[PDB]
């Protein structure tokens, strides 16, 4: 069985991960008067399996570029992305690791490499700048990225995802610590190199740097990786803080609400990328050293504060 | 080994969509400022870790203890940050 | 107090910053509840509770910890 | 190391090869050390030159060596005097001599034969009166 | 050699029951059997050795299996109905099951006349006085080497004075 | 130490913790504390130079609670020469090595 | 430096030996050496001339390997015996690594590269803790385990320092080197006496501090990193020219003086306990210290080196003074030899 | 047990690195790190099997002091190739 | 696998062997992460968690992270295939080594308390903040110092 | 609701701690029982294994006190089947 619950889990989320790109070119349609891709199948259902097809085929250039380095970055990238949604707890969660939220953490971390390796290796002026600008942004939004999720686990009481299932049982983690949602949203926005935070592939102001020179299959898993990301950190925003109903009798509830809020909070970072300009690289960092970061360290004393004065200190089951 | 067993699944299938891609298709900076946010973030890095133990320790019996000590770590950090702020270090 | 209301008008996350930095720093000190933390935590049984011998003179619960000597968590109940 | 020690364990002036193997070899360990310290320290100019330097280093130590064990050795038998530290002088003396020679300096041999024998026989009384050198602490 | 104990020595009837049964009937057990269990703990931490307390294991071990069979006997379906519940969950939590927790207590509280212990006077530590001699000498201790003499007496100003090279003093 | 400003001080920054037996977390002894504790009750009033002779049983043993190396030797020669018992075919596990039990 | 972080560095290059002497576990020991290596490295870069960074760097790494020896050495015993502490039983290749490692913080012998090449390249006030104030925290995790450590190592590095301190000197005209290459030199009499009688190494070190902080606070007075500018001191303050002779005689072991008590008592109980082969060939080559100590002697005070006329100039303006701990640090340097029963 | 010379053998090859410069202080900087990683995970392992909790402290300060220890390594390394544009070691050769 | 121990072991020696031999700034980067996997799985493997997940946020993390901008701004060169014959080299007389005492996973979990409930990595180091108190200051006073000597070594 | 809540939730916490410590002792001479059979069924093989083996005792402790040290894991499952040892082993680490 245990295989069928790796297609399951993995497949379905890919299938899912090609719809995204699909209702990002609609949903952005719309909001500017314009239809989108409906003419290829019917309402452009095929749109998503028909540029993958074209993009597999077309030559992978190899510039004259470190291979295998160049070559490894976009098998990290996709390695890490499907790996991240092994421990999600939705309902009987693939795998209890226990320290749940770390592992997310530190693979999340990891993905850092490919963009660096990446610009390393393309060897090209533009995609060298890329990585250095994503390096420091990625790194820094992982500092405010880890302390905020601290907050949260203080007041939880573990480190498994499974235990926040119990934690909110009552009431969201928004209401309290909702300081904090609006802080892992645009961290979760700058980490998905999304749009208000995606000085990566800037495009207009330098083009692409992470994948100047990458094409063809090395473009589409990154690619990929970055819509299943997309998913993934929208996927933790609502369980960790908007917690959606659970019934052991009936375990597919959560599953269904799990559905609803992540495609709600994905169609979310969409309509931010239409809505908003882009930050410049210098705004973006002081954001998070200068914006957040001060908010994010007061906080987590609050939130160490709070059990005790509170005597609400978690069970630690 | 559960774990192993899926995480190598996970390489399969990028090495398999790579290799497929290539297989298929036959037919000087100057970041002085970045380095000393880098090196911030080692060390903030670094206060984290010292951080991460507190799911733990907030169980201790000593909690006041365990109040000052954390207390007093995320404080001095956050000084830290603010001198950069006050010798206009990051800026 | 007047850079004070600028500032709350203006970088007015610093102002909330250490606000809430104290707030952190005195609700501890003056709560009905602070005192419970320390004990809540240390009630709670991880550790197996090892009998002691009935020598004699002995005050402790009394065999049975059904029997009424002994601490009890009433006040963790009806808490 | 149970082999070095045996230079000693038998009486001076007899079995002479084995005194002169001995001499010979620590003499040649110390050019390896010497010539490396020379080698890592003042390196060489290419690969070749610097194993010549140490051959040249290891070579003359390795003599000295021989020498020193062979006029100490012969020395004894032809004196019949097995305690005499003399013989060591002599045996320095020669010592001294050849690194005199390898170094194509007859000053040189002066001073090496006075310097290099006084330590020698040191070394014969040394061992004579039983001094202890690197001693434990007994205070 | 190593003086273990033989198996005919260490064979006694087993509780052999699912995890799950046990944890439904923890509390009560921890109540109607917690005698001889102190005391064999008692023996167990005191006498560090396993061979040195085995017989009360015996004893342990024969106290909870009629505890089962006085359930058996009555009551039997209340418990077999708490236990189902209790073991579908994955942690076996109490909560999920209180219907049929409460239906399993009334019951032997009206049959047996046994009671659920309320929260706590479980975890309060216990005196069972273990006939059995408060051992001595643990470990094998053996034995102490003797603590270094004790110069003795009164200071006197030092003699002839600090004796170091031509100093008067 | 050199300067013992601990002691003076009465203050115990650092002596609560530099052997096994030390109180552990939540009263969870480590291992080999039956032996140390009986390795340094020994040597408690008798200095290192006759810490080091007489008090050799204790160290002999807590050499080898932890190292636990003549454990392993003996065994790994069990394991040789069963190999070769059942090289003649003498031995083979029981079901003793095999089979249900107690709880 | 931001008076702020003044205090800080200073705080740690100071709270670094501290902690070092007064903990007994000894990772905290490890960390207190740790400190010191971090506190010092700011304070040598001030000028940020190209000297001072190869100087920092090589310093840093230099230190830096030997606090990872020393860490390997705590981590070995805690698999040797529970304790995270040195004791009888330690193997003897766990405490040879500390000697080496201490012996190469604290640059003693083979391992005296570094010391003179930092010692030139940094101001002559951060040359001064960095010779001083920064041995005293190895060598007091040698006092501590000295029961334990080789008496030949100890020796063979004590021998070799003096030999190579001597030496290097002798060549040298650059002060900083001149008075690196006799802290090597002393470093070793110090560490010779370990293994037997500690206590004497706090005399040996002591006198040495008291040597030394006058020394350089005189060579600082005018700031002359050249014996030729040392020279001139007959000209731009005449007075420092009689202790300037006396403490250089003191600081080799000439017998009236206070220097003369270390190596005599180190020779007594060296001699006390046999090491007749051995303290014999350190007291001959120490003669050779004296010869460089004498040879500046003779071009500061025995004889006048020619002026320049702009130094006129500087003895017109008044000489800002030199602080009082010259003079109760020359003095009790020079002579206290009368004093030496209750030294020791 | 071997675990144990394995990891001691990785810090001594991770020795005999640092002390044999390739004219990269950046890499030295990088094999100093070696080290750290190969004691931080001997302390780790031997406090893990002799369930000594009480020491599990010292495995992360370790890891404390090392990362500031090359905070200050590589902030001399930036100053190195500020002053020298190259981080090669034979530049610094003028304390000679 | 008993010998999964072994096979870990000599994964993380061979990384530090590339170390070793210097490989471009980056290379050495890239070899320590994956040593520091290596450790982080070793550690694990006896049991230990929070501590093999440090090493991971933190070497496999920024350690190397900064590490690698640093060579970015500093190594501009980029031989290496020597080096890899020479590691291949090593590698075969690492295996050598142990193949000598071939000629002439036993014993790991040591010992363990089949039932305990507060017993964990992590428990042990977070007595940093009761019982060990002064590890946890020393190492705070350590980065509010590392802050100003980086400051000013940069200034 | 946050502090309510998790003042109820430590509320059952500490009842079903409290469940095993009553049903531990139940437990711990299970385990003893097994523990020692374990030991002794290797005692069995071990009085057959190196009976040919000179100057053999078939068992000593490896220690001089006669103090009862626990079983290290090997030692109960070493003997015994690889699966059995590995169980132990690396049967937590890996999940159900
Ligand atoms: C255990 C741990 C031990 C650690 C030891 C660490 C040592 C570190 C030394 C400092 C660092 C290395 C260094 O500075 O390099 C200096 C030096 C640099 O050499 P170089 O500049 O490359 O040589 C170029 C020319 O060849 C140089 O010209 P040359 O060699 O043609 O002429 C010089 C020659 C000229 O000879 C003389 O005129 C003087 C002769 C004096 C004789 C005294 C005899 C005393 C006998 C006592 C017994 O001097 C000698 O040969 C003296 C020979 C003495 C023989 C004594 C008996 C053996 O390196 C060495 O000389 C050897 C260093 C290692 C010595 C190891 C121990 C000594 C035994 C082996 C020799
Ligand atoms: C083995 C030992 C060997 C010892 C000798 C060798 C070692 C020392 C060598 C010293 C010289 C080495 C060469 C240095 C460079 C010489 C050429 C040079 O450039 O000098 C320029 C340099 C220019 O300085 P200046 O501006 O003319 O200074 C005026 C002087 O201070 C003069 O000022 P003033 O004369 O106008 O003022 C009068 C004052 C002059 O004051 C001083 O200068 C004192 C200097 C003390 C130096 C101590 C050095 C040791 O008289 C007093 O000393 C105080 C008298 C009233 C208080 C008496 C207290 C009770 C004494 C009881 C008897 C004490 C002895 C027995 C012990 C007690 C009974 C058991 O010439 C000097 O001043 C040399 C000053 C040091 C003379 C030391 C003579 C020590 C004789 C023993
Ligand atoms: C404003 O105009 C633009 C858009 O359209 C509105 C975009 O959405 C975007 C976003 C990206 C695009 C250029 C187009 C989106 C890409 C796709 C249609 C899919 C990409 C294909 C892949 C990497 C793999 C697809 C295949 C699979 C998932 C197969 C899985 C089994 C940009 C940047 C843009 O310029
Ligand atoms: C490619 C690199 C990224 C690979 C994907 C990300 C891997 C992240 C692994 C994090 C560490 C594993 C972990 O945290 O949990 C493992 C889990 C034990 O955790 P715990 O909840 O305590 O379970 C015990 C109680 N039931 O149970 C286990 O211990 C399972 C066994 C350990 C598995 C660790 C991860 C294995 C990764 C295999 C691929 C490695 C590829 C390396 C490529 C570089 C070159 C070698
Ligand atoms: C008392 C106990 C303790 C609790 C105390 C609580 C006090 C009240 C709460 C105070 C803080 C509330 C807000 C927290 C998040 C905002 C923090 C912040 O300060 O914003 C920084 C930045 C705006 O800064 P800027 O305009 O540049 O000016 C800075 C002036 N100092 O923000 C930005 O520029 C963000 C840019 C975002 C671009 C994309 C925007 C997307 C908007 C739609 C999504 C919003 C988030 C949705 C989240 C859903 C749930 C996860
Ligand atoms: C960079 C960062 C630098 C940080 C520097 C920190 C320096 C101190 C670090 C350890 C501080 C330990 C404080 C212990 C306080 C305590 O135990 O409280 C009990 C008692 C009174 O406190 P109480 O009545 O509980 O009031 C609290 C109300 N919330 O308090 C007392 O009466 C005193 C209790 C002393 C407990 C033993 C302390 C021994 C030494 C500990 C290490 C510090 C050594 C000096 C530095």
């Amino acid at each position: 069985m245990f295989f069928i619950n790796i297609l399951t889990l993995l497949v379905p989320i890919l299938i899912a991960m090609a719809f995204l790109t699909l209702v990002e070119r609609k949903i952005l349609g719309y909001m500017q008067l314009r239809k989108g891709p409906n003419i290829v199948g019917p309402y452009g259902i095929l749109q998503p399996f028909a540029d993958a097809m074209k993009l597999f085929m077309k030559e992978p250039m190899r510039p004259l570029t470190s291979m295998s380095l160049f070559i490894i970055a976009p098998t990290l990238s996709l390695t890490l992305a499907l790996s991240l949604w092994v421990p999600l707890p939705m309902p009987h969660p693939l795998i209890n690791l226990n320290l749940g939220i770390l592992f997310i953490l530190a693979t999340s971390s990891l993905s850092v490499y490919s963009i660096l390796w990446s610009g390393w290796a393309s060897n090209s002026k533009y995609s060298l700048f890329g990585a250095l600008r994503a390096v420091a942004q990625t790194i820094s939004y992982e500092v405010t990225m880890a302390i905020i999720l601290l907050s949260v686990l203080l007041m939880n009481g573990s480190y498994s995802l499974q235990t926040l299932i119990t934690t909110q049982e009552h009431m969201w983690l928004l209401l309290p610590a909702w300081p904090m949602a609006m802080m892992w949203f645009i961290s979760t926005l700058a980490e998905t190199n999304r749009a208000p935070f995606d000085l990566t592939e800037g495009e207009s102001e330098l083009v692409s740097g992470f994948n100047v020179e990458y094409a063809a299959g090395p473009f589409a898993l990154f690619f990929m990786a970055e819509y299943t990301n997309i998913i993934l950190m929208n996927a933790l925003t609502t369980i960790i803080f908007l917690g959606p109903l659970y019934y052991i009798n009936l375990p597919e509830l959560y599953s269904t609400n799990f559905m609803m809020e992540a495609l709600l909070l994905s169609s979310t970072f969409l309509w931010i990328r239409a809505s908003y300009p882009r930050f410049r690289y210098d705004q973006l960092m002081h954001l998070l050293w200068k914006n957040f970061l001060p908010l994010t360290l007061a906080l987590c004393m609050w939130h160490i504060s709070l059990p005790i004065f509170t005597a609400g200190v978690p069970p630690y089951m | 080994m559960n774990l192993y067993t899926v995480i190598f699944i996970n390489i399969l299938l990028s090495l398999t969509l790579i290799l497929v891609a290539f297989w298929l298709p036959q037919m000087l900076p100057f970041s002085m400022k970045f380095f000393l946010v880098a090196i911030t973030f080692l060390l903030f890095d670094l206060e984290i870790a010292l951080l991460l133990p507190l799911p733990w320790a907030i169980q201790t019996i000593k909690t006041s203890t365990m109040m000052i000590m954390a207390f007093i770590l995320v404080t001095i950090l956050s000084l830290g940050l603010a001198y950069e702020w006050t010798q206009k270090g990051l800026e | 107090s007047a850079f004070l209301k600028n500032a709350w008008a203006k970088e007015p996350v610093l102002v909330v910053s250490f606000s809430v930095w104290g707030l952190a720093i005195i609700m501890p000190m003056i709560s009905p509840y602070t005192k419970y933390a320390s004990m809540i935590n240390k009630a709670t049984p991880y550790n197996y509770p090892v009998p002691v011998r009935d020598d004699g003179n002995m005050p402790d619960v009394p065999s049975h910890p059904q029997d009424p000597l002994g601490p009890s968590l009433d006040w963790l109940k009806n808490l | 190391k149970r082999f070095f020690e045996s230079y000693h364990e038998v009486p001076d002036g007899t079995q002479c090869h084995r005194k002169t193997y001995i001499t010979t070899a620590l003499g040649g360990i110390c050019g390896i050390i010497g010539s490396a310290y020379s080698v890592s320290l003042n390196p060489a100019d290419s690969t070749l030159e610097a194993v010549a330097r140490v051959g040249r280093y290891t070579f003359t130590a390795a003599a000295i060596g021989a020498m020193f064990g062979l006029t100490t050795c012969v020395s004894a038998q032809v004196r019949e005097k097995p305690d005499d530290p003399l013989n060591y002088f002599i045996g320095g003396c020669a010592g001294g001599l050849t690194l005199g020679a390898r170094t194509h300096s007859y000053g040189t041999a002066a001073m090496g034969c006075v310097y290099m024998g006084t330590a020698a026989a040191l070394f014969k009384i040394g061992k004579l009166e039983g001094w202890e050198l690197f001693p434990t602490p007994k205070v | 050699i190593v003086e273990l104990p033989t198996l005919e020595e260490l064979k006694v009837e087993e509780v052999k029951v699912s995890s799950a049964v046990l944890k439904a009937a923890a509390h009560h057990y921890g109540a109607q059997c917690d005698k001889t269990n102190k005391e064999f703990m008692l023996c167990r931490w005191e006498e560090k050795d396993p061979r040195r307390c085995l017989k009360e294991g015996k004893l342990v071990n024969g106290c909870a299996l009629n505890f089962f069979r006085q359930i058996k006997s009555h009551c039997a379906e209340p418990f077999t109905e708490y236990w189902t519940c209790l073991d579908y969950s994955n942690m076996q939590l109490f909560r999920h099951c209180r219907q049929q927790q409460a239906k399993f207590d009334q019951c032997v509280l009206d049959k047996l006349g046994w009671v659920r212990p309320d929260l706590g006077q479980l975890s309060k530590v216990t005196k069972v006085k273990t006939d059995r001699p408060l051992p001595e000498n643990p470990y094998h201790s053996r034995a102490r080497p003797e603590p270094n003499p004790v110069i003795e007496g009164d200071l006197k100003p030092a003699k002839h004075g600090t004796r170091f090279f031509f100093w008067t003093v | 130490p050199f300067l013992d400003i601990q002691k003076k001080l009465g203050i115990s920054l650092d002596r609560h913790f530099m052997f096994l037996s030390a109180e552990q977390p939540y009263k969870n002894a480590a291992r080999c504390h039956a032996f140390e504790k009986e390795w340094i009750e020994c040597a408690h009033g008798i200095g290192g130079t006759r810490a080091k002779k007489e008090c050799k049983i204790e160290f002999d043993d807590f050499e080898e609670c932890l190292l636990r190396y003549k454990t392993m030797r003996r065994m790994h020669d069990i394991k040789k020469q069963r190999e070769k018992l059942m090289k003649e075919g003498k031995y083979t596990p029981p079901p003793h090595h095999s089979g249900r039990e107690e709880p | 430096m931001n008076p702020i972080t003044l205090a800080i560095i200073y705080f740690t290059i100071f709270l670094g030996p501290v902690i070092t002497m007064s903990s007994t576990n000894l990772m905290l020991m490890w960390v207190g050496l740790e400190f010191s290596l971090l506190a010092i490295i700011p304070m040598l870069i001030n000028k940020k001339n190209p000297r001072s960074t190869e100087a920092a760097t090589k310093y840093f790494v230099t230190q830096a390997t030997a606090s990872m020896i020393i860490l390997l050495a705590i981590v070995l015993n805690y698999k040797q015996l529970g304790t995270w502490m040195f004791q009888q039983q330690t193997n003897g290749l766990i405490l040879n690594m500390t000697l080496m490692a201490l012996s190469m913080k604290l640059g003693l012998a083979p391992f005296h590269f570094w010391l003179p090449e930092v010692t030139q390249g940094i101001p002559l006030h951060m040359g001064l803790i960095l010779l001083t104030w920064q041995k005293i925290a190895p060598l007091s995790i040698l006092i501590q385990i000295y029961p334990l450590l080789n008496s030949t190592i100890i020796l063979m590095l004590a021998i070799t320092s003096i030999f190579m301190g001597a030496w290097g000197g002798l060549n040298q005209t650059q002060m900083r080197k001149i008075m690196a290459y006799s802290s090597i030199a002393h470093m070793g009499w110090m560490l010779a006496i370990l293994p037997y009688n500690p206590s004497l190494t706090l005399l040996n070190l002591m006198i040495y501090i008291i040597l030394t902080a006058p020394m350089f606070m005189a060579l600082m007075l005018n700031n002359s990193m050249t014996i030729n500018s040392i020279s001139l001191l007959w000209n731009k303050t005449p007075a420092m020219l009689t202790m300037i002779s006396l403490m250089l005689l003191s600081l080799g072991g000439l017998p009236p003086l206070t220097g003369f008590l270390p190596k005599w008592i180190i020779i007594t109980e060296l001699m006390k306990n046999n090491c007749l082969i051995m303290a014999t060939l350190m007291a001959m080559m120490a003669l050779l210290n004296l010869f460089f100590y004498t040879r500046l002697i003779y071009s500061t005070s025995l004889t006048m080196f020619p002026t320049n006329n702009n130094s006129k100039m500087m003895t017109h303006q008044t000489k800002t003074k030199p602080n009082l701990m010259f003079s109760t640090l020359a003095i009790m340097s020079t002579m206290t030899l009368p004093l030496a029963p209750q030294l020791i | 047990p071997s675990t144990f010379f394995n990891l001691t053998m990785a810090f001594s090859l991770s020795l005999l690195g640092t002390l044999m410069f390739r004219s990269h202080l950046m890499s030295t900087l990088l094999c100093l790190e070696g080290m750290v990683l190969s004691l931080f995970i001997m302390t780790s392992v031997t406090s893990l099997n002799s369930n000594s909790m009480s020491s599990m402290p010292i495995p992360i300060t370790i890891l404390v002091f090392a990362a500031c220890e090359a905070a200050v390594g590589l902030a001399l390394l930036v100053k190195v190739s500020n002053t020298y544009g190259t981080d090669y070691v034979q530049n610094l050769n003028l304390l000679q | 696998m008993n010998n999964y121990i072994f096979v870990l072991s000599s994964l993380f020696l061979v990384g530090c062997l590339g170390l070793a031999l210097k490989p471009s700034p980056i290379y050495g980067g890239l070899g320590l992460i994956v040593s520091g996997f290596v450790g982080c799985l070793m550690v694990l493997g006896f049991g230990g968690s929070f501590l093999g997940l440090m090493v991971f946020l933190i070497y496999l993390g920024g350690m190397l992270v900064v590490f690698g901008y640093t060579t970015a701004m500093a190594t501009e060169e980029y031989s290496n295939w020597l080096i890899l014959g020479f590691l291949v080299l090593g590698v075969i007389m690492e295996v050598f080594l142990i193949c000598v005492l071939n000629y002439y996973g036993d014993w790991l979990m040591y010992e363990v308390d089949d039932v305990g409930v507060m017993l964990e990595g992590g428990i042990g180091v977070a007595a940093m903040y009761s019982c060990a108190t002064w590890m946890m200051v020393v190492a705070g006073w350590s980065l509010f110092a590392g802050i100003f000597i980086i400051i000013e070594i940069t200034r | 609701r946050m502090m309510r809540w998790n003042q109820e939730r430590r509320r059952l916490l500490i009842e079903d701690l409290e469940a095993r410590i009553a049903l531990m002792p139940l437990f711990q001479a299970e385990k003893d029982r097994r523990t020692l059979q374990i030991l002794r069924e290797n005692l069995e093989e071990e009085a057959i294994i190196m009976k040919d083996v000179p100057n053999w005792k078939v068992g000593e402790s490896v220690f001089h006190t006669t103090r009862w040290v626990p079983p290290l894991i090997g030692e109960m499952y070493g003997l015994r089947t690889k699966e059995e040892m590995s169980n132990a082993n690396f049967g937590f680490t890996w999940y159900t």
